[PDB]
Parts: structure tokens; C-alpha cells; sequence
């Protein structure tokens, strides 16, 4: 595979910690998840003209990030996957 | 299918099956989502038979036990049922569930003839049931 | 036939693919299909005036788009030609 | 939770601290909270070209910030554990 | 209160200063106070990556300003201290 840049490739883990207290059990408020595993990463970003400047992030990254339009989202051979602009990633 | 019933008379008609069959009820007001019922949750039975306006599910593969275990709460039910309505909307079920449905097709000459012997037929198995819970004399 | 700047013509491949369920069939639902492959890659991109800005796709490459309102599309011989630009293009 | 570009990791005060009249237990009446306790500051500023710029924040600070579209929630040890913009960060 | 640069830092004077007209009192309509006395200035303003450039207000001075949604208000010592831009200020 092969990110077309700005783009970084990760996949989301499940929606919500059913066990969030402790002991406490829950069923969906109905959400998303914000945690998601990096998997490829983009050159970098083109635009500002000095070189292709590149992402922060890395393969194996656990990234934290803002679940909305500039996230993509795919299902390839039955796996999650999705693909961000880097703009939406927050943290690792 | 479409379920039987309408308000609660369909969730309860719908764990009647599930208890029979061995299976589960899936419902969000049991907060879970129907997209995961898993081989250990299907109901199963010797056959089942459909036509246009009634479904024949012929013997339960699920639990022995629990299939008795439902047949004689339902009979608890009917001995605590809080009118003669509710008493309605529990005996109903254990038929359907200890051996199924007996009909009579009434036949007449006439229509005012076939209404009386409709009454009748209906007043002499009230009668009938009378003398199976007091006897005769 | 050549795009002119930051566009890419692609013919689309199979919408809501009917057959992708295992065993099992599925209808349709009211997607489409994020899997083009192109056919046309536009000269370059005329922005920032330290030369034309590069693409980075190629003709011949199966390629995973956003459907967005940047996807147009055009009529070659009486068949469809789909017409996005590079921006809506994710991964290979 | 390492912030990716501009962005500053805080954690939020009490939300409508019931007592800012005084003596007099002043309660909920719509307000929210703007002060927050730094964990993490970010990778620098990375647009402009220029290398990269600092931020003038740091960890283990009070910092002021709004309640602005920057601000997402995320939770460490069970705390809630705030993601911003150096624009959402207003002064010390 | 140091505001993180390009904003400003002011009390605000006489809410719609009823003596503005003369002998005759004038009296509420539910506006507000252009007029300012400043407490603090920022850092200058940062952008086109040389150093920062100045701001052209500064520390004490009985500026005036367009009292609106740049302008932001906070709770130091139960004031109420605006925080705005420099480009909320108009003149002195």
C-alpha cells in the first residue's frame, strides 16, 4: 500500500470501554473511538514550496485524533482501516 | 417474519419462542445490537412451516429442562393473572407451547343458524371446562 | 486527451459490489464505490510559481478516492469517465 | 499522549467552582472553567518554512484558554485530560 | 495575565456612560464600553518567521476598542479583564 501525501493510514479500535469504571458495566451510548493504530504514513506535506515537509507520526504509533470529514474510512478484505489528514491527529 | 401481538404480548410471545427453540431475544431495551448474534444464540427445531398468516415451529431442540421450566411459568402466571384479560393473554401461550392449537370449523344451514351453533359450541366448552375444574353430579 | 492542472480522470470500479459478502449477496444501500482506476493524470498543478507542483499518480494505477463534490465526471465514446482532483485521492 | 504540532495537553479546574461571590456559595448558574493544569506541549509550529517555531507555554503551568473548537476531551489515569491549540491558550 | 501574543489586556471603562451627554443625563440601551485602560501587551506578533513585530499600543495607556467577539473577558481579582487582539483596538 501506498498513502497519496498528507495522508496518514491507521485503523480505529472499538466503540467505548464497556467496562469504563472498574467493575461497571455499560452498553453504547453510541459514539466513536479516538484511539487508532498508525499503519503507512505520507511523504509529507508539498504546499509552502521548500521540499516535501514531513509527518510526525511513524508505523506502530498508538495516535489519538478528531473523528470528523478530514478522517476517511475503508474496509479492506474484512479489516477496519482509515485515512486521515495529518490536521486531525492530536496527540500519540 | 412480522412478530404476534402488539405491546408487551409481543416481547413475551417472542422469549415463549426463543425458550422453546433453545435460541435468544435480541433487543436494544437488553442494550444489545443485533449485528453479532452469534451460532450459540440461533434457536433451533425438528422443522418449522409457514404460509401467508400463521408460522409452525414443529418441536424445540433447545434445553429440555428450560422448555418445561417455561411451560410451568407461564401455568404460575395464569394462577396470579391480574384480571380475566391478563388471565386471556397467559393461557393463550401454554398450548402453543405444550402440544399446539386444536379448531373447529363450524358448519350450518343458514347464517342466523350458524351463529347459534357457534354460541353453542362456545357455551358447551365453557360448560366442559367447568366440569373439568368442579366435576359433575 | 490531458487534465489541466490538479485534475485526474479515472473510470470507477463496481458500485456497492454486489458479490462482496462471502457466500452471501448484498443489495444496495445508498453508497457508491471508493475504488477508481485512472485513466488521465493532469500537467502537474500551476500554484506557488517555483514551477508547476508535481502529482503523484499514475495512469494504470487502482486508486481509493474521497466522494466528495470535487468528483465530476464526462462522456468518451458513450461510456463514463469519472473527474476529481488529486486532493480527494487517499492510498494504494 | 505525545501533542502533534501546535497542540498543548491540559487538565481543566472544577467546572463552576461554587464559590466566586466571596463568603456567599455562589452555585451552577451557566458558566463553564478556563483555567488549566499543563501535561505536554507540542512538537513546535511547523508551517512557514522557516524550521520550526516554539510555543510560550509549558508543563506543570496554569494556563487560561477558551472554550474554543480546539479544546477535544481524552482520559488518562481516569482524569480528564484536555488537547488544544496554543490559539485556544489565551495568557497566564 | 500575560497574554500569549498578537492579544491585549484591558479593564473596560463606564458601561454606556451615562454622563456622555451633558447637562442632561442620557440613560441604558443595553450596549456596552468602547473605552478602555490597558493592563498588559503581548509579545508582539509572530508571522513571515523573522523574530516578531511590534505592537504600536502599550502598558497604562486609556485606549478605545470595538467592543465585540474578538474581545474576551476573564476573572482576575472579581474584574472584569478583556482580553482582545491588538486588531480590536481603533485608536487612543
Amino acid at each position: 500500500i501506498r498513502p497519496l501525501h498528507d495522508r496518514v493510514i491507521v485503523k480505529r479500535k472499538e466503540v467505548e470501554t464497556k467496562s469504563a469504571g472498574g467493575i461497571v458495566l455499560t452498553g453504547s451510548a453510541a459514539a466513536k473511538s479516538t484511539r487508532g493504530e498508525v499503519l503507512a504514513v505520507g511523504n509529507g506535506r508539498i504546499l509552502e514550496n521548500g521540499e516535501v515537509k514531513p509527518l510526525d507520526v511513524k508505523v506502530g504509533d498508538i495516535v489519538i485524533f478528531n473523528d470528523g470529514y478530514g478522517v476517511k474510512s475503508e474496509k479492506i478484505d474484512n479489516e477496519e482501516v482509515l485515512i486521515m489528514s495529518e490536521s486531525d491527529i492530536l496527540a500519540i | 417474519v412480522k412478530a404476534p401481538g402488539f405491546g408487551d404480548r409481543r416481547k413475551a410471545m417472542l422469549q415463549d419462542i426463543a425458550t422453546l427453540t433453545g435460541g435468544t431475544v435480541i433487543s436494544e431495551e437488553i442494550g444489545m445490537e443485533l449485528e453479532k448474534a452469534t451460532l450459540e444464540d440461533l434457536g433451533q427445531a425438528k422443522r418449522v412451516v409457514i404460509n401467508k398468516d400463521t408460522t409452525t415451529i414443529i418441536d424445540g431442540v433447545g434445553e429440555e429442562a428450560a422448555i418445561q421450566g417455561r411451560v410451568a411459568q407461564i401455568r404460575q402466571q395464569i394462577e396470579e393473572a391480574t384480571s380475566d384479560y391478563d388471565r386471556e393473554k397467559l393461557q393463550e401461550r401454554v398450548a402453543k407451547l405444550a402440544g399446539g392449537v386444536a379448531v373447529i370449523k363450524v358448519g350450518a344451514a343458514t347464517e342466523v343458524e350458524m351463529k347459534e351453533k357457534k354460541a353453542r359450541v362456545e357455551d358447551a366448552l365453557h360448560a366442559t371446562r367447568a366440569a373439568v375444574e368442579e366435576g359433575v353430579v
